[PDB]
RNA sequence: GAGCUGUACGUAAGCGUUGAUCCAGAGAUUUCCGAAUGGGGGAACCCACUAUCUUUAGUCGGAUAGUAUCCUUACGUGAAUACAUAGCGUGAGGAAGGCAGACCCAGGGAACUGAAACAUCUAAGUACCUGGAGGAAGAGAAAGAAAAAUCGAUUUCCUGAGUAGCGGCGAGCGAAACGGAAAGAGCCCAAACCAAGAAGCUUGCUUCUUGGGGUUGUAGGACACUCUAUAUGGAGUUACAAAAGAAAGUUAUAAAUGAAGCGGUCUGGAAAGGCCCGCCAAAGACGGUAACAGCCCGGUAGUUGAAAUGGCUUUCCCUCCAGAGUGGAUCCUGAGUACGGCGGAACACGUGAAAUUCCGUCGGAAUCCGGGAGGACCAUCUCCCAAGGCUAAAUACUCCCUAGUGACCGAUAGUGAACCAGUACCGUGAGGGAAAGGUGAAAAGCACCCCGGAAGGGGAGUGAAACAGUUCCUGAAACCGUGUGCCU
RNA sequence: GGUAUGAGUAGCGAAAGAAGGGUGAGAAUCCCUUCCACCGAAUAUCUAAGGUUUCCUGAGGAAGGCUCGUCCGCUCAGGGUUAGUCGGGACCUAAGCCGAGGCCGAUAGGCGUAGGCGAUGGACAACAGGUAGAGAUUCCUGUACCAGUGCUAAUUGUUUAAC
RNA sequence: UAGGAAGAGUAGUACUGCCCGUACCGCAAACCGACACAGGUAGAUGAGGAGAGAAUCCUAAGGUGAGCGAGAGAACUCUCG
């Protein structure tokens, strides 16, 4: 499926700053290749993808009352659509 | 390293001095490499001299 | 659940797709902080599971 | 210069899971640490 | 539990024995019950919480279930509860 | 059958008598690593191939399935080499790894220690390693025990007995049978011989496969005759051949119902306690409830209950099945075996006068007119028939489950671990390895005011108590202070 | 396990600071300015290892910091790492390791052939600007290169056999 | 070369290019030394004057004032003239 591959959008000062530049930041399945992300985003949003950049974030160690543990490892994809392509909303 | 016919092989026991000091040793079987055909086809296998005594292939 | 069994396999398969599209939109709205009724998410997940259970029973 | 000059590779090659599994005595170690209930085998 | 929310119970132990009320809530995991106008506590509520004026709030506090007895509308007295089956589902019965 | 969305001190959004949450049975789903098995790898990662499908204008993508190795066994191909074998390929089956740090059997096998030293000996066939397992294992239907004249497979317990023995005759080691018990159960082959092939061609003789037959000692069988059976009966999956089913009952895995005091009064924060009256009891178990409850709650005795799955017991199905007598012409009755020498070991038994049992090595019988044993050995007598296999129960142990028990512990105890413990922490690693329980009945967890940046206080309030104030029952001693009666 | 004594004692870990201004409940110690001083084949700039979030921003000041603290590599929240071309893999092999069959061996295993794995070496295509709270040969701009792919167009070949 | 072969190259166009790492420290308060520890830590770059020089002294770029201070200016000790 395509909606298994794209988990959720990423809303931050950084992600929101590059929306105008037609770059959409998604949290994607940790197993998903940037090729799978390209074709998933095209299926879901009906856009035309120019490039996908991807980066792995390792889990962040957190403490809560003498119990310590790691947040989830994330895979973040930045999807640049074409000039002619329609925008994604958020 | 074992007789294919019988199962003769190394077994442990004692070497004893006069004065009866004991130390571990083995008794090896008198295994000889020979061509026989247990299976239809011939093959080089360990066989004890004792097993060869009397009737065998060779 | 019994209403799902009234449907054909192909019809159920179409309902799954519809629910997966819905679930994706919920997760998308949740992320952007626009959901409110957050209990819908669990409902839809269960529904999808229910669909796939019925279909596996058919075979 | 102290003992313990760390190397990620040397740590796993000498003490790692697959090295333990590669020998019978290595497997005894894993079995022993499972028996004691260690969080960390290897 | 022998009582449930809606039931008119008599309290048979504690500072409030003799007083009867209606069961506002049941906490069967704690085996406690909340009876209207029984076991009033003064909660010293900071203003931050729902109540933007705050103050000393006089509200009911849970009672242990074994400290109340069900009322039979016919007799109008406390009674032990037995269970009889009409046919479809079982119902509570006074004795 | 009314609440529910787990801890645990939340906020939010929701669900539920059109029966939720919850409990039990049965299904479905079950990422990656791990024997890990498509190849690789520094476990939880990387990289494929072959089909089929899908996507795109096509690369690029996606989905599903298959693809380890070995053994056994079919089949096909197939070298030196002519036949052929090896080899190679394909398809079936099967194995692999783990563990209850227990019990069991086997292979291998210490030392400290004891001997007041130490070498034989002991520790000890122990610890440990390795392999094999099974719910148990091992043993087991006499080539036995004996010699009260008889017993009748094995195992385990009591006894014999610290006896007989063994032993630098030291230290020590130490039986067995009889007797008494638990539990009991007996069987199948190999061989004569018969039939049917199959082959060798010894060319009508011989050895090979399948079936029948047949199982034992003053002998039994084959083989001759004879009587009855050919499912009449009998027996079974625990040996005695092996795979299937059903049905009924019963037990387990959820539950249901279930007697009797709101009794009066006293103290109290609260009554289950005191005093005074009742009552139930096949129910006075246990726990909870504001102090100690048969009658307040969950229950308890008793009596009911199962859609589903599993176990067990019966019955039926199904499956399988010859067993007495009479002779002794001949034939058969486990061979590199028994046994012996040499070297070791096991036997309580240390080579001894050393029987008995096993291993290596070499030598090597008899074979019914036969053979073994009775503690060197011979003779007599007695008892047995080895060199093939199977076999329940009485016995061992407990990672577990259910129900209980304790002149067992009660937080430095009891598990290392009452608490997120094999954690934290230490160590390259194997490995080592803690500390740490208690507010209250209920959060009623201290509104509000005051000093202070806060912390922390003082009031006020809650509460039975706050000198019970979120680590908060009690709160000893060391130790630290303030005050002062007597002294300096 | 707790708590003394030594004791307000030893120590406070190589070094140059100063004043003005600011912030703040509070300042030798935080921020800014100026002067002074120190390193400068380093005490500078990269980068491998190793560490693993320590990075940035906003709050904080119990504990940690040998003093202080408004500050911090500390506490709490949010954030932050972008590649056909850089380094590694979809390439190669060394030492070494594993190793189908195989050889050897009480068990376990040891050795070793084919074949594999294995960089510290071999091969291999991107540069300069810009931008900035936190990445940049990775983002953006410009200009490239490498390996492919389809789609147009001619061209040639289609069994002495282009390639 | 053995082999395999009807498709091959040339030009032009537009499109395609996966996984892992990338933060930050890195002669250091972030690595190895129990410590915000005078120790240890491979490699690239490493300016000027005078100089043979990467020596030396003073500086550049760049970095830094070192997580207790204020006085005092006895013995004594250390490190110096
Ligand atoms: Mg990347
Ligand atoms: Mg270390
Ligand atoms: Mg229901
Ligand atoms: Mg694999
Ligand atoms: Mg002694
Ligand atoms: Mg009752
Ligand atoms: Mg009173
Ligand atoms: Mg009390
Ligand atoms: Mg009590
Ligand atoms: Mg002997
Ligand atoms: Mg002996
Ligand atoms: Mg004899
Ligand atoms: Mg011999
Ligand atoms: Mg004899
Ligand atoms: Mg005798
Ligand atoms: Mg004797
Ligand atoms: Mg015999
Ligand atoms: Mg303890
Ligand atoms: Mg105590
Ligand atoms: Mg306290
Ligand atoms: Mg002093
Ligand atoms: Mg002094
Ligand atoms: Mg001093
Ligand atoms: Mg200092
Ligand atoms: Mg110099
Ligand atoms: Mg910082
Ligand atoms: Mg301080
Ligand atoms: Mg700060
Ligand atoms: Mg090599
Ligand atoms: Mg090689
Ligand atoms: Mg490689
Ligand atoms: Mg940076
Ligand atoms: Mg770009
Ligand atoms: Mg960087
Ligand atoms: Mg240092
Ligand atoms: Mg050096
Ligand atoms: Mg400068």
């Amino acid at each position: 499926d395509a909606r298994d591959i794209i988990k959720r959008p990423v809303v931050t000062e950084e992600s929101t700053s590059i929306l105008d530049d037609k770059k959409y930041t998604f949290e994607v399945d940790t197993r998903a290749t940037k090729t799978q992300v390209k074709y998933a985003v095209e299926e879901i949003f009906d856009v035309k993808v120019a490039k996908v950049n991807v980066m792995n974030y390792k889990g962040k160690l957190k403490r809560m009352g003498r119990y310590a543990g790691y947040t989830n490892k994330r895979r973040k994809a930045i999807v640049t659509v074409t000039a002619d392509s329609k925008e994604i909303q958020f | 390293k074992e007789c294919v016919i019988t199962g003769r092989k190394s077994r442990s026991g004692n070497k004893r001095s006069h004065a009866m000091n004991s130390s571990k040793r083995t008794w090896k079987a008198n295994l000889q490499k020979v061509r026989i055909l247990v299976n239809g086809k011939p093959k080089k296998v360990w066989v004890s001299a004792r097993a060869l005594k009397s009737g065998k292939v060779e | 659940a019994n209403d799902i069994r009234d449907l054909s396999t192909t019809e159920i398969q179409d309902q799954e797709k519809a629910l997966k599209e819905e679930l994706f939109n919920l997760r998308f709205q949740l992320a952007t902080g626009q959901l409110e009724n957050t209990a819908r998410i669990r409902e839809v997940r269960k529904a999808i599971a229910r669909m796939k259970t019925i279909v596996r029973e058919r075979e | 210069k102290r003992t313990y000059q760390p190397s990620k590779r040397k740590r796993k090659k000498v003490h790692g899971f697959r090295t333990r599994m590669s020998t019978k005595n290595g497997r005894r170690v894993l079995a022993s640490r499972r028996r004691k209930g260690r969080k960390v085998l290897s | 539990m022998h009582v449930k929310k809606g039931d008119k119970v008599k309290v048979i132990t504690g500072k409030d024995k003799g007083k009867s009320g209606k069961v506002l809530a049941a906490f069967p995991k704690k085996d406690r019950v909340l009876i209207e106008g029984i076991n009033m506590v003064k909660k010293h509520t900071k203003p931050s919480n729902v109540n933007p004026q705050g103050g000393i709030l006089n509200v009911e506090a849970p009672i242990h279930v074994s400290n109340v007895m069900l009322l039979d509308p016919k007799t109008g007295e406390p009674t032990r509860v037995g269970y009889e089956v009409k046919g479809d589902k079982k119902v509570r019965v006074a004795k």
